[PDB]
């Protein structure tokens, strides 16, 4: 419990150096800071978000892109909060419109075979997959509470800045106001908000063991 | 001829001239290459690299430019023939040759004027002797015994001609001149060390040979690298480095 902490904000910094510090070309010609430069003309743009490529977090630092493989759920969050901390030093002083910090969106692409979707078995199951297929069917975007924040109704006590897991799943409503059982409920007028969509992905056509119709997820 | 020393003979007779470099195909004599062109690049050295690969094109090369040069270089070419005459060049024409090939030809070891050879002769050479192959009744009598000096000569070809091998590479002889003018780097070490891989990679030596030479190659690697002692931490990252493995032997597996 108390070393979980201890231990992310030693993540939380070895995520940091990576971004900060990653070069590319040789001696001869020149080198390019990557991954600085990347945030810096993406947010003058007004874009918040960077492509990091597996490949070279493998090259720098072998253990975190291995962490990145097993357990991507709470690793894609120290990611994403040193992405946050490297646009600060960077891009700031923000000249006068904008002054508070967005959130980048990290996204990532690696070079690696494929697997299939007939290829997923159970012990997959919170690993980072990469397979391909068609894009068959596609939601309407809709919102999707982040940092949402509620309220008691009788004595009016409020519990604010609750933050929601991301991907597929709800959140559980205390019951012990500290009033009637269950006094809480939500307040529209406070809750961030962002997209998402739902897709539908159909395996390749030239990958059915052909005796059926093709499966998707 | 066989050149005894590098520096005296061969450099610094080429610093002050305008040579001409004739180059085969074959990773060897690329890697033997690049160590020469850095290491005329950084004397002001005016060279010309004509890539050959045959005889045919070699002879048509020769064909147009051997009046502006009188200085020549040939790499992994052209020293298990004769040299004086499929080109036909002139007198005052100079011939460096830096070959694997074996074995070396007979009258270019003996020809001290215009074909001089960069060949360490401390590899598996055991070239024949001078006169055992080069120049009234008594008149038949003794020419009879020049007739049978003849026929000891149509012999001792057939034993010093009959098979053909490889020495050391081109591009440890270009490194080790490149290091006694002190001008090695690591950039001249890797295309030594790529250069003598490749034979073993096309099987052109024997694994004993190969063994010896990657003990020889390895004291280098470490008086470079290992300078670095515990300072491989403010040492920048993005400077090469070299270091001895004990690695498989699957091809390609890393990628
Ligand atoms: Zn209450």
């Amino acid at each position: 419990a108390d070393e979980g902490q201890a231990r992310k904000s030693q993540l939380q910094r070895r995520f940091k150096e990576f971004l900060r510090q990653y070069r590319v070309g040789t001696d001869r010609t020149g080198f390019t800071f990557k991954y600085r430069d990347e945030l810096k003309r993406h947010y003058n743009l007004g874009e918040y978000w960077i492509e990091v490529e597996m490949e070279d977090l493998a090259s720098f630092d072998e253990d975190l892109a291995d962490y990145l493989y097993k357990q991507p759920a709470e690793h894609l969050q120290l990611l994403e909060e040193a992405a946050k901390e490297v646009a600060d030093e960077v891009t700031r002083p923000r000249p006068s419109g904008e002054e508070v910090l967005q959130d980048i969106q990290v996204m990532l692409k690696s070079d690696a075979s494929p697997s299939s979707i007939r290829s997923l078995k159970s012990d997959m199951m919170s690993h980072l997959v990469k397979i391909p297929g068609i894009i068959i069917a596609a939601s309407a975007v809709r919102a999707k509470a982040t940092r949402i924040s509620i309220q008691c109704r009788s004595c009016r006590n409020t519990l604010t800045n609750i933050a929601m897991r991301p991907g597929l799943e709800g959140y559980a409503l205390p019951r012990k106001c500290n009033c009637p059982l269950d006094p809480y409920f939500i307040m529209p007028d406070k809750c961030k908000c962002v997209d998402f969509q739902t897709l539908k992905l159909q395996e390749l056509p030239d990958a059915v063991p052909h005796g059926e119709m093709p499966r998707h997820m | 001829m066989f050149v005894s020393d590098f520096r005296k003979e061969f450099y610094e007779v080429v610093q002050s001239q305008r040579v001409l470099l004739f180059v085969a195909s074959d990773v060897d004599a690329l890697c033997a290459c690049k160590i020469l062109q850095a290491l005329f690049q950084c004397d002001h050295v005016q060279y010309t690299l004509v890539p050959v690969s045959g005889w045919q094109e070699l002879e048509t090369a020769f064909l147009e430019h051997k009046e502006q040069f009188h200085y020549f270089i040939l790499i992994n070419c052209g020293a298990n023939v004769d040299l004086l005459d499929i080109l036909q060049p002139d007198e005052d024409t100079i011939f460096f040759v830096c070959d694997t090939h074996r074995p070396v030809n007979v009258v270019n070891v003996y020809n001290d004027t215009q074909i001089k050879l960069l060949i360490k002769q401390d590899d598996d050479l055991e070239v024949p002797a001078y006169e055992d192959i080069f120049r009234i009744v008594e008149q038949t009598m003794r020419r009879r015994q020049r007739r049978e000096w003849e026929a000891r000569r149509r012999d001792i070809l057939f034993d010093y001609e009959q098979y053909e091998y490889h020495g050391t590479s081109s591009a440890m002889v270009m490194f080790e001149l490149a290091w006694m003018l002190s001008k090695d780097l690591n950039d001249m070490l890797w295309w030594a060390i790529v250069g003598l891989t490749d034979q073993w990679v096309q099987d052109k030596i024997t694994q004993m040979k190969y063994v010896t030479d990657v003990g020889v190659l390895q004291r280098h690697v470490s008086r470079h690298n290992h300078r670095n002692e515990d300072e491989e931490n403010t040492l920048s990252v993005d400077c090469t480095r070299i270091s001895f493995e004990y690695d498989l032997r699957l091809v390609l597996y890393q990628h």
